[PDB]
């Protein structure tokens, strides 16, 4: 039919009755250009559509609408890596085009087949920190959460990057058996930090390994939504149809959450806790739901969602609401960042509750989760000495406290302080680990077992 | 005197790093916090009534 | 874990004292080393 | 029937309805959904559709199954995967090639494809039957019949026909029923309303005890069969954990498990796990499991699922509770239901209460517990059951006034905690004194001290430790170890190594194994032994550090108890802990003079 | 057209508003007030008008101008102060005898009065040409790159008249472009509407720094065209002057100014001071003013103008960035253009976000930084030009932890952080080296390495020897400076000339306040060596007290760095740093033995 | 309170009427008016809150002519365990002093366990006997 | 007035109050109002504002709150009484005040502190340990105090 009216990113159609939930329709605006979107809201006689692309320039009797008569299904193929796409269901880079051989929904249940049997093959960063504390497991979910003074987009590309060379090698000790392919999407950030991770992929290897999705920060709220839903498609497929460990890097998650807190301030919709919406816990959902082994029980879906923190709290919605459904948390610190540690994760609050899925013991030591645990807890004694020795001096602290001081400065820098490209297998670690260990006493390692000290030392 | 004077010198540094490091970000965290909170409620009380 | 209401009444005034207290443990402590150096000096003649 | 008029949102109006009870259960759309009538607006009867809507066309077909959103009960739940909208998931992984729920599905409540063993009751031919009443029996399990088949509540009198020994099927008569004429006849399942609670004979006093088999909370806080219990914490609380130990070590005969919104994977590893793992009081072929039941539903899949988890699962135990069992039923998280109702506010544009969540929210949760307690089973036989309800919640950033764990707070009893700073040192889960509380507590160690344990005595003692640890940890902090005395020296000690050998579970070689109360005992018995023989010997004048290095190797070995398997002895005293208590004696004394 | 049916505040609906877009500009009643459509409801449009709706009866008519609200790009911007939405305060001096803007009072973007000489470009009629193309060129500027006149983007074509070489008004046509009939005819302006991102060929990432001409802007942490920055506010008394200095010591080839929503006393400051002063490159004819474009709004101006300002001023930037410059955008405050957002929210009904800025704001943020940036500028031979925002954010909770702040300084890859103390005792700029950050780093200093300095080495030893020095200050103040080596003291004595040269720099003395590039490389080379070879020296057996006097001339040169001139016989390198080096090297054996 | 009017009145007793517990009393409020035109106060909780509560506190107090009284002990949960809170705050007002608890006796093991320092009665004086 | 009567009646109390207190200050008589508590007068109003169904933007207290307040308060003072044979009259209102948004800094509090003059203090802390009146000498200020100390001079007392 023709818009009745426009207020903010909904569109008010006055229409027939015909359409349904989420079918698509096409705006053309006097100047013939078409621009897509889907009807959020129907009613009888009239339509609320939400436009992916554009929210001004909507007229009445002048525009005219059009339906396509298909409710919005990504066209997904397996010939996605090295081809460039755009975040909008097609590329408007003029990159390799997309093609179909399925088209899957995005709902979060298209025909969605997902773990009846949890992650117990291991898969390696290269880091240390990150393997070692808590451990990366097929299909486990491990939000990055960075700051405004920490440079997010150096870190989530580290991490990608340095997991490319470690997961062949990973192959050739049977942790593996089938390909290994990175979807990376990024959803309405800088032209700057688009460009910067086109040319970190490169350097490490190239952009064969990877697909490409980019969506820009001057187009909309409404296309930021779906940017990560067309992540999502790409990797089921992948995992399902042929079998392929799929690993997923989705930068800015954040920039996901603030998009569907606009969508309930220019609607009607009350927001919850500090105006963030009350269906903000189905949003963020959809993408964490989709992860695990994928049926056949070779492919899968293995997750790094990366979010900035804006106020770097912990009592703000985004970052409390991921932790509770991710399967582990990795925290990276300013104050490392400062002192010259690369990459500076502080693992005093990082965690994994779901740590024995995480690890592995089939191409991973045994001995891998009882030295991590024994870890840890050294570390957090030595940090809580280490307020202690600011206000009481060492005038009155313990021979056991002097001890966990000398870890936690070993423990920052040598553990923690890797090269831009050196990478450490899962074995090594344990043996730096081991002279980690080594400098306390075996009265002070008395709630390990006694078979493993006796053992390893 | 001096002996004296080493005694208390102690008891004083300690005291100095003390409120620095424990007290002061206590309150901050905790007034902010609350603050926060607090506005929320009195905000999606006008949403509901206009609404 | 505290209050929703009226928190800043007691804590604004816990801030206060807190900064307050640190400036003012400050002196105290500057003049204790500035007399120490002193009696040092004095001693050992 | 009815056609739709709109769609906005999850929320559908469809006209042409003259009719509906409330939460009335339909199919719609030729996708044929899930969905429940909330409220009527003139002709227009505004239902919710709660299973994804991404294609639903407006004049659609509306289907009143003419009944609300209800459960089966009868043969077949034991060892046996549903949803929370009583879907069986194995049915749905072999027709639809879905593994998990796609949308539009429409699988029947029950499996009608096992074939169950019917045997008769104690009521023959011309015989009075009441709701509730053991009418026969049902093998499910290679121990015990798990479903013991009622006649439904609501329903009453002589039974014309009862069937004989043999097989049948769910869906075949069995059972007819004489009240003005043929008052129907019955099948195997019977069907109830989940948003009615069955109706019990009394309510009984709970004060027996009720064994999680995990040593932290039977040194504690311990629960009672009759129970009700909030917890909180947010992730690396280790509250998957607790529940696989729980379903491992439970002296209940069933063991219902909750999965509000879950990740999906640790729904697949608490699955896979109760079959790979042996039973405590033995089980043969899928030993833990045969005790089990899952409801679990993820984060994104039907709404409806998840918010009904609590009352499909309610309903199960009141069901096992009127069959004569001890149900321990875990929920896991009424937070996560929370986030249910928080959306189901919005969409509605009914007006929510404080942090966008409604204010009904409180009535709901508060009937949920009501319906939990020790009773006497409704039926003619008579028995004894319990529902104790463990229920999990999540703080809202360290905010405990949030008001979904206040809500909670308000209705139980019990109260055990949940310590960040104490997680990040791995000593999930984390309780200590001052965040949490048991009134079972006083009846709970009368009970204890009955059976053998000198458990009342020793309470006192370690709460009172715990209690003046924390006070003394402050002054540590401020002004420093030299401001102690060397009694206060001995407290912070002893309760350090509380904290790691009761509240880690932990690894660091294998999980920690199933430690009872006697076990606990024991660990209790050498603590407060310690404490007491070194504030005296203190006291007498003796060096701390003669005292602490010469105790070594017993803490060592109270540390790893845990991990070796109980009886090395006996459960009731081991040998290793019996010798301790010497060494204790033969260091007092060596110290004081 | 359209008749008024309500004024309810300064928010105005009209019926009959047909092919109303959603950007539409309108002109408002008999008096013609501007005015833009942000909503339609219906038949019904609702308008904000900026200017005061008083007189305005229902029924007065309502003029669509047939196009959305535009700004004008093309010759003589330059030495204009103008609106949010750019209107020339000037042209209301002459007229009104007025400053402002007064109701009922609109005129056209650009003066039509001032004609420019329009030369004809490398196309003739016949020849087709392309989005961006240059058509022509006008001159009007020797001290700076003028207004090069380019086909308007989105637009292609066979030029059908190209008017030759001669004077021509701004408002009169010199293009007439047949594309399917004739396309229209173009001026030498083009309008572009604001809230549209304007193409240029492709954008890159910056890497590509300039003259900066305050020492501490490179020396800390660079500074480079085409980058994201924040810096604090403060009112002022600190935010006025670091401004001032930034627009008149950078030679860059243009400078947009944009003053959000300011005191009132900062706009006034900025329109005199800039013929005043002179270029510090050469030029006269108002120095800097010649090379500054204004925007210019207090407080006080229309909500709309303050919403807009920084929109117009972002485009102003891209214009000239596809000639071919590098332009300064700096804008003050985000914070108060954000505040526009706040009332224009609380006026439509709009539900905010958090602390009441609405949650436009965070996506809104995000288009405009990635507006800013490094481009190869279209048009046919192409070349390179960039625009750089630094965008102050003051106190808006009157702390830094506000929604603004936090926002931008997550997208924002720079921070400086102004010192208060010392900006109350007057010196500009005193950037605090433990605050601040460049993720820009690593980029600029192979850059620089390229070119010609030694920087990479210098800048971070620069940083590294002031963070070690607040380190080694503690241990003087507890334990005392003369149980310290020779070593740390030198450590010390290092950090304050870094500290004093660069940092406290007066921009109230242009000897003590420009300097090149290179030259602030120079000093920095000097302050090195000497600390290398003052801890090798101290080793091989010298005292601080005899280091002290044996340096001696080196270490005057060195404290009179600043003083010097620009030049001694280049401007890029400086004769005496490089003799000076001799000399230190001379000194060093003398020193040692 | 309606049938410890009649005793204390007509058969002249001496009720002490014990109402457990306001909190679900209060609760009942706020979820009760989301469906008319009445609409809630501070932070969701009625502004005619004070309305309900005077109707309970309406039946309560010393009878005309002195035949009996009826004495009213009511008890109020402080959900999140600050007293600045809706339901102790307009309660408080009306009320004739209060007695608050206390959380850290409690933990001791101290049963009764209230304090002292905030409960204060400041009829006392004139009206024992 | 209790706060069982309807609150229709508790709304009116303070106006009834001030009249009877302004007749006889016309009838060249001295008048004490003495009002507790005005907060419970503005809790009486806020019953009212979310019966009629009216938009509150004072947490939850009326937008009206602050013009009442005040109105009703301005109508004390000293005066030369209304009518002929001329007369002195005063009243002069003594009210008590107390929180209601359960802050110190809620709207009930803000009016009351800009409209009043005079404010002698109270603490509840110090209160507890029996020392009622427990005066903040900083929340307290008086403007009355130069005329009124000029007459005390007069009386007699070195007061000042």
């Amino acid at each position: 039919n023709t818009v009745s009216g426009v207020n903010g990113p909904l569109v008010i159609l006055e229409k027939v009755k015909f359409p349904r939930y989420n079918e698509i329709v096409n705006l053309t605006l006097p100047d013939g250009t078409v621009r897509q979107g889907q009807v959020l809201e129907i009613r009888g006689d009239r339509a609320i559509v939400q436009v992916f692309e554009g929210t001004s320039g909507i007229d009445v009797k002048k525009t005219t609408v059009e339906f396509t008569g298909e409710s919005l299904r990504i066209p997904v193929s397996e010939d996605m890596l090295g081809r460039i796409f755009d975040g909008s269901g097609r590329p408007i880079d003029n990159g390799p085009k997309v093609f179909a051989e399925d088209y899957l929904d995005i709902n979060g249940s298209p025909i969605n087949p997902y773990a009846r049997i949890y992650p117990e093959e291991m898969i390696s960063t290269g880091v240390s920190a990150i393997d070692t504390m808590n451990s990366i497991a097929r299909g486990q979910k491990i939000p990055i959460f960075s700051a405004s003074g920490l440079p997010h987009n150096e870190i989530a590309a580290q991490i990608c990057r340095q997991a490319g060379l470690v997961r062949p090698t990973k192959d050739v000790h049977d942790g593996h058996e089938e390909n290994f392919s990175i979807v990376f999407a990024a959803m309405g950030v800088n032209l700057e930090t688009a460009r910067f991770f086109k040319q970190d992929f490169e350097e490490n290897g190239s952009l064969e390994r990877t697909s490409l999705f980019l969506n820009l920060a001057n187009d909309p709220t409404i296309e930021r939504i779906i940017t990560p839903r067309l992540a999502l498609t790409t990797a089921e497929y992948l995992a399902y149809q042929t079998e392929r460990h799929v690993l997923t890097i989705l930068t800015d998650m954040s920039s996901y959450a603030d998009a569907l807190r606009e969508v309930s301030a220019a609607r009607e919709e009350v927001p919850g806790r500090r105006g963030y919406p009350g269906y903000m816990y189905t949003d963020l959902s959809t993408i964490y739901e989709r992860a695990g082994r994928v049926e056949g029980r070779n492919g899968s879906i293995t997750q790094i969602p990366i979010l900035t923190m804006p106020n770097d709290d912990i009592t703000h919605p985004i970052p409390d609401l991921t932790g509770y459904i991710t399967e582990g948390q990795i925290f990276v610190d300013r104050q490392l960042h400062n002192k010259g540690i690369y990459p500076p994760i502080n693992v005093l609050p990082s965690l994994s509750r779901l740590m024995k899925s995480a690890i592995g013991e089939g191409m991973t030591r045994k001995d891998h989760g009882d030295v991590s645990n024994q870890l840890y807890a050294k570390y957090a004694i030595g940090k809580d000495a280490a307020a202690m020795k600011a206000v009481v001096g060492e005038e009155a602290l313990s021979i056991e406290d002097k001890l966990s001081l000398e870890f936690l400065e070993k423990f920052e820098k040598t553990f923690i302080t890797q090269g831009a490209y050196e990478d450490r297998t899962v074995f090594e670690s344990l043996d730096q680990a081991w002279s980690l260990l080594r400098i306390y006493p075996k009265e002070m390692l008395n709630r390990i077992s006694p078979k493993i000290l006796d053992e390893f030392y | 005197a001096f002996i004296i004077l080493d005694e208390v010198i102690k008891v004083t540094n300690r005291r100095v790093n003390a409120i620095e490091h424990v007290i002061i970000p206590r309150t901050e965290n905790t007034i902010a916090y609350i603050n926060s909170e607090l506005d929320e409620l009195d905000r999606e009380e006008f949403y509901r009534l206009k609404k | 874990v505290f209050p929703t209401r009226m928190t800043l009444g007691l804590m604004k005034t816990k801030l206060k004292g807190a900064n307050q207290g640190y400036s003012l443990l400050k002196r105290k402590s500057e003049a204790l080393t500035k007399r120490f150096r002193d009696i040092t000096k004095r001693i050992d003649d | 029937y009815g056609a739709i008029y709109s769609v906005s949102g999850p929320v559908v109006i469809a006209e042409n309805m003259i009719g509906c009870a409330m939460y009335e259960l339909v199919k719609v759309g030729h996708d044929n959904l899930v969905g429940e009538v909330i409220r009527i607006d003139g002709d227009k009867a505004t239902i919710q559709v709660y299973e994804e809507t991404a294609g639903l066309t407006v004049g659609d077909p509306v289907l009143r199954t003419g009944k609300p959103l209800s459960v089966e009960l009868g043969p077949g739940l034991m060892e046996t995967i549903y949803d929370g909208i009583q879907r069986p998931l194995k049915a749905i992984k072999e027709e639809s090639q879905s593994i998990y729920i796609p949308r539009g599905i429409d699988t029947p409540a029950l499996d009608r494809t096992i074939k169950w063993q019917f045997t008769p009751g104690k009521f023959q031919v011309g015989d009075h039957i009441s709701g509730g009443d053991i009418y026969g029996s049902v093998f499910e399990n290679s121990l015990i019949s798990s479903h013991k088949i009622l006649l439904p509540p609501r329903s009453r009198g002589t039974i014309t026909w009862i069937a004989p020994a043999g097989e049948y099927t769910l869906d075949e008569k069995i059972l007819e029923v004489e009240f003005d004429g043929k008052k129907s006849d019955f099948t195997l399942y019977h069907t109830w309303p989940v948003r009615v609670p069955r109706p019990v004979t009394e309510k009984l006093s709970a004060d027996y005890p009720l064994l999680t088999g995990q040593r932290v909370l039977d040194a504690l806080f311990p629960c009672v069969q009759g129970g009700t219990t909030c917890i909180p914490g947010a992730f690396g609380c280790g509250k998957t954990v607790i529940s696989q130990s729980l379903s491992k070590y439970s002296n209940s005969d069933a063991i219902i498990y909750v999965g509000c919104g879950e990740r999906g994977n640790e729904m697949a590893e608490v699955l896979m796990e109760f079959p790979e793992l042996y039973t405590e009081m033995s089980g043969t072929k899928e030993p833990i499991m045969k005790r089990t039941t899952l409801v679990a539903n993820t984060s994104n899949m039907p709404v409806a699922a998840r918010e009904a988890s609590i009352y499909t699962g309610i309903t199960l135990a009141e069901y096992f509770r009127d069959q004569g069992k001890n149900v321990s039923m875990i929920a896991d998280s009424s937070s996560r239901w929370a986030e249910a109702l928080r959306e189901i506010s919005g969409r509605l544009g009914e007006m929510p209460a404080d942090q966008g969540f409604p204010a009904y929210l409180g009535a709901k949760l508060a009937s949920f517990y009501e319906r939990a307690g020790k009773a006497v089973a409704l039926g003619s036989p008579d028995r004894t059951g319990s529902v104790s309800i463990v229920a999990a919640v999540s703080p809202a950033g360290g905010d405990f006034s949030d008001p979904v764990t206040t809500a909670t707070l308000g209705i139980t009893q019990v109260f055990w905690g949940l310590d960040k700073k104490l997680a990040q040192r791995k000593h999930f889960p984390s309780i200590n004194t001052s965040v949490s509380y048991s009134k079972y507590t006083n009846v709970l160690n009368k009970f204890y001290d009955s059976n053998y344990p000198e458990f009342p005595v020793l309470r006192d003692r370690m709460k009172e430790i715990l209690s003046n640890a924390e006070e003394l940890e402050q002054v540590v902090q401020l002004v420093g170890k030299s401001a102690l005395s060397d009694s206060d020296k001995i407290t912070l000690d002893v309760a350090t190594l509380i904290k790691e050998d009761f509240l880690q579970q932990n690894g660091y070689s294998t999980y920690d194994a199933f430690c009872p109360i006697w076990k606990t005992f024991d660990m209790m018995r050498a603590f407060i032994s310690y404490h007491d023989e070194a504030q005296k010997a203190v006291a007498n004048g003796a060096n701390w550090s003669k005292l602490a290095d010469s105790t070594g190797d017993v803490k060592h070995a109270v540390s790893s108890s845990k991990f070796f398997e109980p009886s090395r002895g006996e459960k009731e005293v081991h040998g290793e802990f019996e010798k301790l208590l010497s060494t204790m004696q033969e260091r007092f004394a060596e110290s004081t003079d």
